[PDB]
């Protein structure tokens, strides 16, 4: 009832939490294991091709 | 006994009573709706945003 003479925006903050970390967990769960070691290559191409 | 009579019924002077009372009431409305609460005060002074950023690495 005496909500309006505290201050409790410290009791209540705003979380850390990075929702990238959820995106990031359901897009590896969708792929499979092969792509991934296939972003090793398209990276690895990559820096050859910035290297030539 | 004097209020018990047909004549203070439809007494025309009560109904004009009744009828200045309202049209003051009238007036008299955006004067009674002149409070203020401190509900959006609350509002501004705790109402935060989320204010981390992302940061992938």
């Amino acid at each position: 009832e005496e909500c309006m003479f505290k201050d409790t925006r410290l009791d209540v903050l705003p979380p850390q939490v990075n929702p990238l970390n959820a995106i990031l967990a359901q897009h590896t769960a969708q792929t499979p294991v092969h792509r991934s070691l296939e972003k090793r290559l398209w990276t690895e191409v990559r820096a050859t091709a910035v290297s030539e | 006994l004097i209020p018990v009579s047909l004549v203070d019924l439809i007494n025309i002077n009560i109904i004009f009573y009744i009828l200045l009372l309202y049209t003051l009431l009238l007036f008299f409305i955006p004067l009674f709706l002149a409070s203020i609460n401190y509900t959006y005060h609350y509002i501004y002074k705790y109402y935060n945003y989320n204010y981390n950023f992302i940061n992938n690495n």
